[PDB]
């Protein structure tokens, strides 16, 4: 039926998956034990969880996700958490050695002996699955263990399974903030390896997520819990169509076909409109008009891209909550009449609308608003090439002085692959203005 | 930190709406810079066994 | 006796047929449980045109629902009348469409066309003698366009002697939601004009304007829109099911409506649309029905035929009228705008009068039209097709499926021939 | 009186099926309402041909 498998690689990529399942267990009312109250929802595993959980005759909801990590610190810590009884022990794939922020080390040194093990997990998850539309990969570009290990497995899952979708989600590198100068090494390495295999790569940057907090949420000192809550809300919003229904029901396959215009470039941008504080929700009103203004307001994008420096191709708005087509179709028509939003003349229409009746809910101990009407804005624009333009002039200098190469050439690697990525990259920019040029 | 935010469900004796028009920054503030510190932190069952 | 079997196709037609069939049940007075509350002899007599008999006085609808996505089918089954639809009539697949025209036309349909053909022929053997078939779907719908085009083609050689009625809703011209929608429409319409003989064109934007005009209720439900189209399709079917000196056969209507074979597209027209206070402020009289019947605002189909002229007009009146008022009213409009018709055909009106009023109102009518108002439609899609075919956007999918710009060349070329055609006959 | 006053006040008395939960009017009226017919419930039995 309508199910998918979620993947969580990198110890920074696992707490985000932890929060999402925590967020996910609320709307279905999942008790931490693993069972509902005396209310009858258990069976062979066929209800709203069947797309997310596996609550068999045993009665315990089994999430259809696998947590893989190379360092046992965090994974054992969450193995001592609150829902660890829910979690299947050995799909919390732990590791005994790290990749040391090296793409190749996680891609070559240790990834070989572990992928076969997780290959057993996925097939034994594949056999129990029925329709399995696609995959949900949580990772990071500057992955100490996210980068290298994911790259090998996505190669392996691509070659054996090329008939289904693969959905990619990684934190985009901070353009001006760097916790590691080796991040440009592995990040472009990951991109050039993934461009010909990845289906839909979705990125995000924390700085503007931080910038949002003290702008409208008015939080000058948030925490990851808030950060993980926001992204968990994002994936929850896109996965509600699997959970519930709406005026029309959309799917990732529609997302794939309609969002990516041309091969290679498959990197749209998400956004959430009713990002507002609780108090602001109280003494104000939300409607399609202003949130449509807010969703297309440039400062509301978590990626430091300026739309007037680029041009628009696609816009996917997923309206979750109580909306009517009347104001929605009228409001977007006004947007089509707006002059500043410069869609490319190639696409007369670039709007993929999704309506869902279920109101977006709050989380206990949370910080979001009491949303009646929400929308997720999956859009792709040409103002993103500056990010790769930023990366290369960072990369071109450091490669010219070939710093830290002794580490990578010391562990058996060479410069030819490093050479590939730069013209591979240069191919990406040169195409971007080619499609950018009308 | 995981125990606090996830397991302990954060600070109980705190007043929920401890965030409103303040002094220097005359706006929503006095919510959390203190953070919980109380209650048995290191008391899971595997230690005693 | 002469009957009709319905096909519920596409995911929009899933709402349509759901609304289409419940009105008929409400019109004929059968309870949701299926035990007909015997209330009108004439509907008791003429329910066999559309419904067969099960045990216990249960009129089984002779309709087929087709889809790929279970959830939509679960919803309609969990609807007020899912029990009256048969689990046998629920044929579907295990795959997701992707809103792809080709996958539903070559990939997924291949293992489903066999099943649906067996079901319909089993239903065909169940009934005695058909006028033909009617289909609820959309031309811009991903799976609906893929399925029907395959199905209409197959049923053409199966029974080329019947009525192949098609009821497709045109997506919104301003925004199509689906970006590849013009490709799906252009692909579909190529087979449609070859296979179809009748086509109803319905657009959502006009209905939104209609709601702004007479409904005046700001926020409707899409089912309420389905109520509007179902009422129109009910009226065009009231001719067959009800007595009265009106000739009801669609062939009787089609030959009076089709001057040249390539004329398949037709526009609907309905009768009194009423606002909040005007129910008790309306003197429902044949002049004001006729005036409102011929109102460009009352139109709902595609776009104003004011831009062009009128080839064939056919209106069916449902109520307690007389031959004289309908006669003079046509004379009135004939004198009102004579030149707006074409000199090719004078007196191109085709009137039928149903003496059986609907349940809820007495004086009512339905109109079917064939005017020079479709040029803008395929002209509109022409620029969209050329612009996206200018640089081959979103094309690797269909080549990956196994399609090519081969097919698109003649598809628009067939479409372009229609452009000059509607131009040539009128201009 | 706001924009669209008269009928909105008048319709609630003729529309005697109001939901009680907040915002559930769309959930309640998802199937629809009674707009295309007279307020009276029954006009059958008319053996008028
Ligand atoms: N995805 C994610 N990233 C985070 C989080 N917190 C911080 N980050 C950033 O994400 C990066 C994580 O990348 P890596 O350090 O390579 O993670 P890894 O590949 O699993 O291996 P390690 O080096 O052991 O962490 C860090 O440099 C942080 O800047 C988080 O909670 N989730
Ligand atoms: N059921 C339904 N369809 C709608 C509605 N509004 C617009 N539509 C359109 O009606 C079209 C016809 O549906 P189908 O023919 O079943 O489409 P499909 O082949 O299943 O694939 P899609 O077009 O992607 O849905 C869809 O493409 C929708 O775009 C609505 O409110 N309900």
């Amino acid at each position: 039926m309508r199910e998918c498998i979620s993947i969580h690689v990198g110890q920074a990529g696992v707490q985000i998956g932890n929060a999402c399942w925590e967020l996910y267990c609320l709307e279905h009312g999942i008790q931490p034990d693993g069972q509902m109250p005396s209310d009858k929802t258990i069976g062979g595993g066929d209800d709203s969880f069947n797309t997310f959980f596996s609550e068999t005759g045993a009665g315990k909801h089994v999430p259809r996700a696998v947590f893989v990590d190379l360092e046992p610190t965090v994974v054992d810590e969450v193995r001592t958490g609150t829902y660890r009884q829910l979690f299947h022990p050995e799909q919390l794939i732990t590791g005994k050695e790290d990749a040391a922020n090296n793409y190749a080390r996680g891609h070559y040194t240790i990834g070989k002996e572990i992928v076969d093990l997780v290959l057993d997990r996925i097939r034994k998850l594949a056999d129990l699955c029925t329709g399995l539309q696609g995959f949900l990969i949580f990772h990071s570009f500057g992955g100490g263990t996210g980068s290298g290990f994911a790259s090998l497995l996505m190669e392996r899952l691509s070659v054996d399974y090329g008939k289904k979708s693969k959905l990619e989600f990684a934190i985009y590198p901070a353009p001006q903030v760097s916790t590691a100068v080796v991040e440009p090494y592995n990040s472009i390495l990951t991109t050039h390896t993934t461009l010909e295999h990845s289906d839909c790569a979705f990125m995000v940057d924390n700085e503007a997520i931080y910038d949002i907090c003290r702008r409208n949420l008015d939080i000058e000192r948030p925490t990851y819990t808030n950060l993980n809550r926001l992204i968990g809300q994002i994936v929850s919003s896109i996965t509600a169509s699997l959970r519930f229904d709406g005026a029309l029901n959309v799917d990732l396959t529609e997302f794939q076909t309609n969002l990516v215009p041309y091969p290679r470039i498959h990197f749209p941008l998400a956004t959430y409109a009713p990002v507002i504080s609780a108090e602001k929700a109280y003494h104000e009103q939300l409607s399609v008009a202003e949130i449509t203004n807010a969703c297309f307001e440039p400062a509301n994008q978590m990626v430091k891209c300026d739309p007037r420096h680029g041009k628009y191709m696609a816009c996917c708005m997923l309206y979750r909550g109580d909306v009517v087509p009347k104001d929605v179709n009228a409001a977007i028509a006004t947007i089509k009449t707006k002059r500043t939003i410069q869609f490319v003349d190639w696409c007369p229409t670039g709007f993929k609308v999704g309506i869902n009746y279920q109101p977006p809910t709050v989380v206990p101990g949370g910080d979001l608003a009491k949303v009646q009407r929400a929308v997720c804005m999956l859009s792709n624009t040409t103002a993103i090439a500056e990010a790769w333009a930023r990366l290369d002039h960072k990369f071109d200098l450091m490669y010219a002085k070939r710093a830290f190469v002794h580490w990578y050439v010391g562990e058996g690697m060479e410069e030819g692959e490093f050479s590939e990525a730069r013209e591979d990259l240069a191919a990406l920019e040169k195409d971007y203005e080619e499609v950018g040029v009308d | 930190t995981y125990d606090d935010h996830y397991n302990r469900h954060n600070y109980n004796p705190g007043l929920p709406a401890l965030r409103t028009w303040n002094g220097q920054k005359l706006l929503w503030l006095p919510e959390k810079s203190d953070f919980p510190l109380v209650a048995p932190p290191t008391n899971y069952g595997l230690l005693e066994q | 006796m002469r009957e009709i079997v319905h096909l519920q196709a596409g995911q929009c037609g899933n709402q349509i047929g759901a609304k289409f069939w419940e009105v008929i049940s409400d019109e004929h007075g059968i309870d949701p449980t299926g035990t007909y509350h015997g209330d009108s002899d004439l509907q008791l007599e003429r329910i066999n045109v559309y419904y067969n008999e099960a045990t216990g006085g249960k009129y089984v609808p002779r309709a087929v629902l087709v889809d790929l996505e279970p959830g939509t089918m679960d919803s309609v089954r969990s609807g007020p009348f899912g029990q009256i639809f048969r689990p046998d009539n629920f044929v579907f697949g295990q795959s997701g469409a992707g809103n792809n025209w080709a996958k539903g036309h070559y990939t997924e349909g291949a293992e489903l066309v066999d099943s649906v053909l067996d079901v319909v022929r089993k239903e065909a053997e169940s009934c005695d003698c058909l006028q033909g078939f009617q289909l609820t779907h959309s031309l811009g719908g991903g799976t609906g366009s893929g399925m029907g085009t395959l199905l209409i083609s197959k049923i053409r050689e199966e029974y080329p002697d019947r009525i192949m009625n098609t009821f497709s809703v045109v997506p919104s011209p301003k925004v199509s939601d689906t970006v590849v929608e013009p490709y799906n429409a252009t692909l579909s319409v190529h087979q449609l004009v070859e296979n179809t003989d009748e086509t109803y064109c319905i657009d959502n934007e006009a209905l939104y304007d209609i709601c702004f005009r007479t409904l005046k209720l700001t926020t409707p439900t899409y089912g309420d829109l389905n109520h509007l189209v179902s009422a129109t399709m009910s009226g065009v079917t009231t001719c067959l099911r009800f007595p009265g000196q009106l000739n009801a056969d669609l062939r009787k209507l089609a030959v009076n409506m089709v001057p040249f074979p390539r004329l398949h597209f037709f526009m609907p027209g309905f009768a009194p649309l009423t606002s909040r206070g005007s129910q008790q402020y309306r003197a429902l009289t044949v002049p004001e029905l006729t005036q409102q019947m011929f109102d460009a605002k009352n139109m709902m189909a595609a776009c104003d035929p004011r831009h062009g002229r009128y080839l064939t007009v056919a209106a069916v009146f449902r109520g307690r009228m007389s031959m004289k008022e309908v006669d003079e009213q046509m004379l009135n409009v004939q004198n009102k705008n004579s030149s707006y018709f074409v000199e090719w055909i004078p007196n191109n009106v085709k009137t039928a009068v149903c003496d059986i009023p609907p349940r809820g109102l007495k004086m009512s009518a339905t109109f079917i039209g064939n005017s020079t108002a479709i040029q803008e439609l395929f002209k509109r899609i022409s620029e969209q097709f050329t612009a996206m075919f200018r640089r081959k956007a979103f094309l690797h999918w269909y080549t990956g499926e196994g399609m090519d710009e081969m097919e698109f060349t003649e598809a628009e070329s067939n479409m372009n021939d229609l452009v000059s055609e509607y131009q040539q006959y009128q201009d | 009186l706001l924009y669209n006053w008269e009928e909105e006040r008048a319709t609630n008395q003729l529309d005697q099926i109001p939901p009680l939960q907040d915002g559930s009017e769309s959930y309640f009226f998802r199937h629809g309402h009674q707009g295309l017919l007279t307020t009276q419930p029954q006009s059958p039995m008319s053996s008028s041909t």
